[PDB]
């Protein structure tokens, strides 16, 4: 039973490393740690080697990231859309005075569904990759949103 | 006029592509002269911050990259920071002088013949108003003496 | 924090969308939302 | 395989010390920790 739990911990530890390197192709837990020729023994030693390899690739490919702040005004974003634009304040007050409403294309939308108002912003439409040159790195991921 | 170049290599302000770049050679700051030749011979950078006293509109972010161009071997990702607000900006979400990892630019000798370069992308372009309003550039360089 | 922050790991080029929802906007939060000037997102990301 | 990983960790630990003392000439991992006369044993004790 302990080997089942221990290998389960190794797998979810491997998934954490894949998230940090953003490389789903790396594999370290390759199976066959429990082999019948040794009656299951030396299973922990094999897993210890796999974890040590994980740590080595983590230390070698770790990188200190550039940390950027981007401020987005939804009123500005909705008005400057090329195809399906609208005005945030006017449509919001309109949707409140008459309890119905829907405006914008799917993804960049302001609607009043049920009795709840909803503002949708598509991440790719913020064009955050264009804020810095195509060099400096290809992995740009969110860290915190306020 | 979207062209420009002035100064010698290392101490230079130019507009390459549509990007403005300010170069400052570290050895030309004569930081060894700020204290007597005793007290230690090992003087290396620890942390660098930048202040940009300009008039930037609300909900608008500064976009600049401070870069190190020397030949000293650096830890991965420790040769550049990204400024986004310009008020004692360190480029980090939460600066810590007790960090387990090397801080950006840490370890660079204060006598280095290389140069730091501040770059403003889209200076033609989306940040023309900011740079015309810019008063000057202030570097807050912290170093240690051994 | 030892645990992942909310929205951390999402690629900044993602085709998905963020959605802000105000319940009971008809209703208990009509006065607040009519007074709202706009919506501001403070998104912080890392470059590698 | 474990000796390969362990000696690699020792080397990058030595490089951290060289950076902190600003002395590239100091050498502590001198090689020969794995010796054929002991079939590779006593390698971990040498690195300690």
């Amino acid at each position: 039973q302990f080997f089942d739990l221990t290998q389960s911990f190794c797998l979810m530890a491997q998934e954490a490393l894949r998230r940090e390197l953003t490389d789903n192709g790396v594999t370290f837990i390759r199976g066959g740690a429990w082999n019948g020729t040794t009656a299951g023994l030396m299973a922990g030693e094999t897993l210890l080697l796999n974890l040590a390899e994980m740590e080595k690739v983590w230390l070698e490919r770790d990188e200190r990231a550039l940390e950027v702040t981007r401020t987005v005004s939804l009123a500005q974003f909705y008005q400057a859309l090329s195809s399906d634009n609208f005005n945030l304040t006017e449509k919001l007050t309109q949707f409140l005075r008459e309890g119905k409403g829907n405006v914008g294309a799917s993804g960049n939308e302001l609607k009043l569904s049920n009795r709840q108002i909803e503002a949708s912003v598509r991440l790719s439409d913020l064009k955050i990759f264009s804020d810095y040159p195509e060099s400096l790195g290809n992995t740009r991921q969110l860290k915190q949103v306020s | 006029e979207g062209k420009g170049n002035v100064g010698a290599s290392g101490n230079e302000l130019k507009l390459s592509n549509r990007q403005i770049e300010a170069s400052v050679r570290l050895s030309d700051l004569k930081i060894f002269s700020d204290y007597p030749e005793s007290l230690g011979n090992t003087r290396q950078l620890k942390q660098v911050s930048v202040t940009l006293p300009a008039l930037v509109g609300p909900y608008e972010d500064i976009r600049a990259v401070l870069n190190y161009g020397g030949s000293i071997v650096m830890p991965r990702g420790c040769s550049a920071i990204a400024l986004s607000h310009g008020v004692n900006d360190s480029g980090q979400f939460m600066l810590d002088f007790n960090d387990s990892r090397y801080l950006p630019f840490e370890g660079i000798s204060v006598n280095d013949s290389g140069s730091l370069t501040l770059s403003f992308p889209d200076a033609t372009d989306r940040q023309k108003a900011l740079l015309e309003s810019l008063s000057d550039i202030i570097l807050h360089i912290r170093y240690t003496i051994r």
